[PDB]
């Protein structure tokens, strides 16, 4: 079937900005492309079909354009209502969907509030030694985290997740963890969390030595 | 949405077009039908069978105001092509045929124009009866003819007329068989000396 | 009530003769062909036309027409107009007058178990290039080419009919109760491929 | 007017059979086709199959053996049944009303979608470990402290700080699955002098077995 | 087992064979026309009529006859009666005593892309100017002027499939050898229709008589 | 032409062209059979066959097709395609090539009193016993036998068409101003006779 790609994967724009999401197939889609708007926890809503037919009741600020293998969705003036994930899909040969473009309101850059916590006594009593590192209220979402133990980096057992934009300040929050056994933890003493973010040329670092 | 399909729906389903009724405001009115004949090839004149075979195009033309539409309302469609089964036809046949082939050979699409003019140019091969004057053979000339009239309609119902054509914004009747240099094939035995047309 | 009417309604109330009798599109319909020659009407050398009267034995399985005689009063054959069933549209490709199809649209026979049989009579005029070199002591290799007009080899597949002894009849069948000898042309061989 | 509502079990054992009911209102199944879509976690949506208006069905070739679709035009319900379930089937399942132009079809309306999780793990109570800084690197009036919630199954789990005293300064990072069980974290902003003296407590509840815990600050 | 019937029903529910098969009426229908010559049946010198068995392959895309193969289990082609669809009205202009248009309405092959292939058989009895000078050693140049009768070049454009007729299935005649064959597309303006040029493809065959029969019996 | 459409729909509402317009079960339908000869195409002695181009002149009353013209905007007559009304199956019994029927089903004319007139053209090749003796001074007596194929004399009564004055002008009509004079044969006598049956059928010869 016709493979479909979208760009950007994540797009940030301020209210009122024109945005043009792009959708490109591996084969001629012959204008049989549709766009729908999906919000977290809400039923997806069809915006456009046949690349330019506006769905009834969709605001006229949405418009579609394209031909052959390249297509675009244009929002003439971004409203706050329109912050959502937009998928193009194709229905002329099979059904294939884009990965989706997530659209966020643009925000002033902010450095993360970084903190690090050793495995508490209660976790160590249960034999768990997972380390945790937090990064609250940062923007943009572009962030990277590295764990270093006794100066040596660690990647096994590392897991993390990032919240969506806060509804009041649009900043992101991230948490990251390093699961370890009590034996593996006690084999080392130095632990540090290294946070890379676009607001600085050097990483923010936090560290602890042994139990608190 | 194709404007042609919406236009055809408007003309036939919404307007309720009836192909069996003549295009007239009142039954007392006759339908004026213009005929011309384009001779494409004089296939043969068989003296023994007294049968002239000709490949011809019969130019029918009449007005059907039921098929009028505003071009601007339907995407600027100025001409529409319809099966002849869809529209009323004047039902004109070769009266003096020699073999029972009264009707045209191919029922081509009718052309309908937005101002209500209906145009039809079916091709036909006709085998008309042509009595042969053998007297001066082989130096003979033969006065063959093709007689066209309607049998389903009469002078009370349809008025036959010759195709009118225009030069210098003045109209004249085409009182002759049309010979088109792109469509016409010269017969190797017979030279067409005269080719009149009369109502 | 006539059980044939119940059988006809059961078979054809939800039957489409457009689609082939296949459960999946990629399945071939196997056709059993058994051309039976009734007479060689003539070989016209001047026009190079062989005229023959034949019966075109066509048998195939149509799973949609499957029925059991026990459910319909013991009916073992139903005659149905051929326009109602799917047909392989077998035509004589090497005809010369343009008569591709058969001369009479005989009813098909829908046997129990879903076997469909068609045996229409046909008169065929076909191209036979005549080698006049040894006339009048000449022999002529006329041929009849049968194919589906519509379906390709991956949609409809031909096979020869199988005799009661299990031997495939890879030749034109001749029935002593139907064949009338031509007084001008003897027939020596009639293999099918 | 037009609405669709998927319903079904949120958790199904592997190799069990999933069943979903798409309830329909505002239109008649006899005149609109209903397609089924699913969105596997971390992937784009895929078409599973369609219930035709004429009552026929068609299925994705990858799922044709695993799927059956049926409907009740009197109840305005479309049923999906899927067997041989596997971990990779975990995702959100949508039923869609399909529009048409001649033979071409596209998804015009979506239901809200039902999250289906395929996992063998039995319901398990969370552990709630306290998080406290390993060094006194800061003393500001706004310092972040949290709690680590691990081992519970299934979702959801909820975290609050001194119950209703949580205030807006609370964050709840999305849960993560490890070794077939969930892990979650939360943090609160508190003065550096408050959290060692006030009994700042993370309150955690797990409706999967109505479990409840409270963990105070320890350092 | 019902999906091809469903497909045919969906395609033709509101299909119109009257309108041209284009998305927009200002578009031109692109028809590919390939004459296949199966047999030179006769060359009637005295009547100047040539009888030929031909297949007139016609190919065009019908915008409305598209379908998605996944909706119908991967059905990518179907056979449908040609009387149901719109067809180009190719007429043999130089017809002498046969039919002008195709009369054997065989089934067309329709593909999921909307591409229609139609290969109706015909016996064209076209007029040919038999040149008598070099008889019985004469070469005859007989032609077939084929074009859409009512659709003009701005409305339906016909294009030759190949520069030459397809002779791959030509049954070798015992009287005439086709030394050359070619197809030329022309646009010409008729006095009927001065503002709209009409397209035609004139296929022609240079046939050389085999003189041996006439050498023996006459010369 | 709205009133014509209304009248046409009224007449054929509940009409059945397969049923002959007998009012009572015993009523016969009287069909006047006239013949107009347009061209004696040829006479073939080898086939003993005469080819003629003729117009029939069939007239009968169909009570189902009567109407009051004052109720229908003064429409006193109507032209209707022959396939939609009941037609007598008058055919050439003595044809030589199997073409019983007429060459073209032109429209019938229906009068408001229900009188239907039909004048279809026919191309006919009747068998004609050739008087071989006095060739080439011979004269030939060819016959065209027209009868209803199916209906009995008790259902359809054929009659020779009367003259325009109602005279019993039992002759083949020939419009001498437009008749295509044959170059080899001269028409001397052209009578017609109604032949009474010896379930039997009447014939007009
Ligand atoms: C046996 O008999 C047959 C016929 O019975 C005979 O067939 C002829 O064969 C000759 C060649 O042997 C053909 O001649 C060629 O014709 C080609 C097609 O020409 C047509 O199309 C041209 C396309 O140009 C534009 O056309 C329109 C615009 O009008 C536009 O939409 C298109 O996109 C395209 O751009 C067109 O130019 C051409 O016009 C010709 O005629 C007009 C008026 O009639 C005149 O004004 C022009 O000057 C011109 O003559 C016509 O409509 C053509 O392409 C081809 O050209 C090649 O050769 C010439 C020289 O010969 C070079 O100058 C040129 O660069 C190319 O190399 C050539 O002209 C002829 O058309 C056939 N005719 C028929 C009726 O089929 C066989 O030859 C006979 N064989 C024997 C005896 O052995
Ligand atoms: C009567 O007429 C029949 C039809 O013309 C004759 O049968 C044909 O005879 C010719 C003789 O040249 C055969 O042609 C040869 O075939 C062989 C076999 O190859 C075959 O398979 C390959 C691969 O598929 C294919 O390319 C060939 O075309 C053949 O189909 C070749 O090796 C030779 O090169 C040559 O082509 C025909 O095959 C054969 N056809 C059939 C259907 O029998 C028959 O011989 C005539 N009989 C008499 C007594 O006159
Ligand atoms: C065609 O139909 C017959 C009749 O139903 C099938 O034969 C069996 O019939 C009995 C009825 O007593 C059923 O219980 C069986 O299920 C049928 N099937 C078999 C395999 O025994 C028959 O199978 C059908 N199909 C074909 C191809 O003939
Ligand atoms: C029709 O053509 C005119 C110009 O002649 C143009 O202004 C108008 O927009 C056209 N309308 C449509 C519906 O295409
Ligand atoms: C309009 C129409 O039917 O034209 C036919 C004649 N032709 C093809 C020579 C122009
Ligand atoms: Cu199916």
């Amino acid at each position: 079937d016709i493979v479909i790609t979208q760009s950007p994967s994540l797009l940030s724009a301020s209210v009122g900005d024109r945005v043009t999401l792009t959708c490109k197939g591996s084969q001629n889609i012959d204008n049989y492309l549709a766009w729908y708007q999906q919000k977290l926890g809400e039923a997806p809503k069809l915006l456009i079909y046949k690349t330019n037919s506006l769905q009834t009741g969709i605001p006229s600020r949405f418009s579609g354009s394209g031909s052959g293998t390249d297509y675009t969705l244009t929002i003439s003036s971004l409203h706050s209502e329109d912050l959502a994930t937009y998928y193009c899909y194709q229905y002329i040969n099979g059904y294939t969907f884009g990965t989706g473009t997530k659209l966020e309101l643009k925000r002033a850059d902010a450095a993360p509030t970084v903190s690090i916590f050793p495995p508490s006594t209660e976790q160590l009593a249960t034999g768990g030694a997972s380390v945790v590192c937090l990064m609250n209220n940062f923007y943009p979402r572009d962030i990277s985290v590295k764990w270093k133990i006794d100066g040596t980096e660690r990647r096994d057992g590392v897991l993390d997740s990032v919240t969506d934009q806060d509804s009041k300040d649009s900043t992101y929050s991230m948490s990251s963890t390093l699961s370890l056994t009590k034996a593996d933890y006690e084999s080392h003493n130095l632990y540090t969390c290294e946070v890379v973010h676009k607001t600085s040329s050097s990483p923010v670092v936090k560290s602890f030595n042994r139990n608190e | 949405l194709n404007e042609e399909e919406r236009l055809i729906r408007h003309l036939f389903q919404e307007k309720g077009y009836n192909k069996e009724l003549r295009p007239v405001a009142h039954k007392e009115e006759s339908v004026d039908v213009a005929l011309a004949l384009t001779l494409s090839n004089l296939i043969s004149l068989k003296e023994v069978e007294e049968t002239l075979t000709t490949n011809v195009w019969i130019e029918h033309g009449w007005t059907d105001n039921r098929l009028k539409w505003n071009a601007e309302e339907f995407g600027n469609i100025s001409v529409l092509r319809l099966p002849p089964d869809m529209v009323w036809l004047p039902e004109i046949v070769l009266e003096n045929n020699n073999d029972g082939s009264f009707q045209i050979s191919y029922s081509c699409n009718v052309l309908v124009y937005h101002y209500g003019f209906v145009y039809w140019l079916p091709p036909a091969i006709f085998r008309s009866s042509c009595p042969i004057s053998v007297t001066y053979f082989p130096f003979d000339w033969q006065n063959c003819s093709l007689k066209f009239s309607s049998l389903k309609y009469t002078a009370k119902e349809i008025t036959l007329s010759l195709k009118q054509d225009a030069k210098e914004n003045r109209t004249y009747p085409v009182e002759w068989i049309i010979i088109d240099p792109e469509g016409f094939t010269e017969n190797g035995e017979w030279e067409i000396v005269h080719r009149p047309a009369r109502v | 009530k006539n059980e044939e009417l119940r059988l006809y309604h059961h078979l054809f109330n939800n039957y489409d003769p457009g689609s082939r009798p296949v459960r999946e599109p990629e399945d071939t319909v196997t056709i059993s062909l058994k051309v039976t020659l009734t007479n060689l009407i003539s070989l016209n050398e001047k026009e190079e036309t062989l005229t023959t009267s034949v019966w075109i034995g066509i048998d195939w399985q149509d799973y949609r027409l499957n029925y059991s005689k026990d459910d319909f009063g013991g009916i073992e054959t139903l005659r149905v107009p051929s326009e109602l069933v799917w047909l392989p549209e077998i035509v004589l490709e090497n005809n010369i007058d343009g008569q591709f199809g058969v001369a009479y649209d005989a009813n098909v026979l829908v046997y129990e178990g879903g076997s469909v049989t068609w045996l229409p009579p046909a008169i065929y005029r076909s191209v036979c290039a005549v080698e006049v070199t040894y006339f009048p002591f000449d022999w002529q290799n006329c041929s009849l080419i049968f194919r589906s007009q519509t379906y390709n080899a991956e949609e409809v597949e031909f096979t020869f009919a199988v005799d009661n002894d299990g031997k495939t009849i890879n030749k034109i069948d001749i029935d002593t109760e139907a064949y009338t000898e031509n007084g001008e042309w003897a027939i020596d061989f009639c293999p099918g491929v | 007017e037009v609405q669709l509502q998927e319903s079904g079990p949120g958790l199904v054992q592997p190799s069990e059979t999933l069943s979903l009911t798409c309830t329909v209102s505002g239109f008649s199944l006899t005149s609109y086709s209903v397609s089924w879509l699913r969105q596997p976690s971390g992937k784009g949506p895929e078409w599973m199959g369609r219930m035709w208006d004429d009552g026929g069905t068609v299925y994705n070739s990858g799922l044709k053996s695993r799927l059956s679709i049926s409907r009740d035009t009197s109840k305005n319900q479309v049923f999906l049944k899927m067997n041989s379930l596997q971990t990779d089937d975990t995702g959100t399942y949508y039923c869609t009303r399909d529009e048409r132009i001649r033979a071409i079809n596209w998804f015009a309306y979506w239901g809200q979608g039902t999250l289906v999780t395929v996992s063998s793990a039995e319901t398990t109570a969370p552990s709630v470990y306290p998080l406290a800084p390993g060094t006194a690197l800061k003393s500001n009036s706004m310092v972040t402290l949290g709690c680590l919630v691990k081992g519970y199954f299934p979702e959801p789990v909820t975290v609050t700080w001194n119950s209703g005293a949580l205030s807006s300064g609370v964050h709840t990072f999305p849960a993560v699955l490890q070794s077939g069980l969930y892990t979650l974290t939360s943090s609160v902003t508190v003065p550096s002098s408050t959290w060692p003296s006030q009994t700042v407590t993370c309150n955690v509840a797990h409706p999967g077995q109505q479990h409840q815990r409270w963990t105070r600050k320890l350092c | 087992s019902e999906h091809e019937t469903r497909l045919v029903a969906k395609l033709f529910k509101d299909y119109s064979s009257v309108v041209r098969p284009v998305e927009d009426h200002r578009q031109v229908v692109e028809v590919t026309v390939g004459l296949q010559l199966i047999q030179l049946i006769n060359v009637d010198e005295v009547n100047q009529i040539v009888t030929t068995n031909v297949r007139l392959k016609q190919q065009w895309v019908d915008y409305n006859l598209k379908w998605n193969p996944d909706d119908y289990g991967g059905v990518k082609k179907i056979h449908i009666p040609s009387e149901k669809i719109w067809r180009p009205d190719l007429v043999l202009y130089n017809n002498a005593d046969g039919d002008f248009a195709i009369v054997k309405f065989t089934k067309v092959l329709l593909q999921y892309t909307g591409h229609i292939t139609w290969t109706p058989p015909a016996i064209f009895k076209s007029y040919c100017e038999i040149i008598v000078t070099h008889f019985p050693f004469d070469e005859q140049n007989c032609s077939m002027k084929l074009g859409t009768w009512t659709y003009d070049g701005s409305v339906v454009a016909i294009n030759p499939e190949s520069d030459q007729p397809d002779l791959s299935n030509f049954m070798e005649s015992g009287e005439w050898v086709i030394k050359e064959s070619r197809g030329w597309k022309h646009s010409v303006t008729y006095s009927c229709c001065p503002d709209t040029p009409y397209l035609d493809i004139t296929y022609h065959f240079v046939m050389q008589r085999l003189p041996l029969y006439f050498i023996v019996n006459v010369i | 032409s709205e009133a014509e459409g209304r009248l046409r729909e009224k007449l054929f509402s509940g009409y059945d062209s397969s049923v002959r317009p007998a009012r009572e079960v015993g009523d016969r339908v009287r069909v006047s059979v006239g013949l107009i000869l347009a061209q004696l195409i040829s006479l073939n002695e080898k086939d003993e066959e005469m080819s003629t181009k003729v117009y029939l002149d069939l007239e009968w009353t169909d009570y189902r097709l009567s109407w009051d013209p004052a109720e229908h905007d003064g429409i006193d007559s109507l032209r209707i395609t022959a396939e939609s009304v009941w037609l007598p199956d008058v055919v050439l019994l003595n044809n030589n090539d199997g073409n019983f029927d007429v060459a073209l089903d032109i429209s019938v004319v229906v009068s408001s009193d229900g009188s239907v007139r039909w004048q279809p053209p026919g191309i006919y090749r009747s068998s004609c016993s050739i008087q071989v003796t006095y060739f080439p001074f011979d004269w030939q007596n060819c016959t065209m036998v027209f009868s209803s194929y199916s209906y009995d004399s008790s259902e359809v009564s054929l009659q020779t068409g009367l003259g325009p004055d109602g005279q019993g002008h039992q002759e083949i009509h020939i419009h001498e101003g437009t008749f295509i004079e044959n170059g080899q044969w001269e028409i001397i006598h052209k009578p017609s006779r109604l032949i009474q049956p010896p379930g039997q059928r009447q014939e007009v010869i």
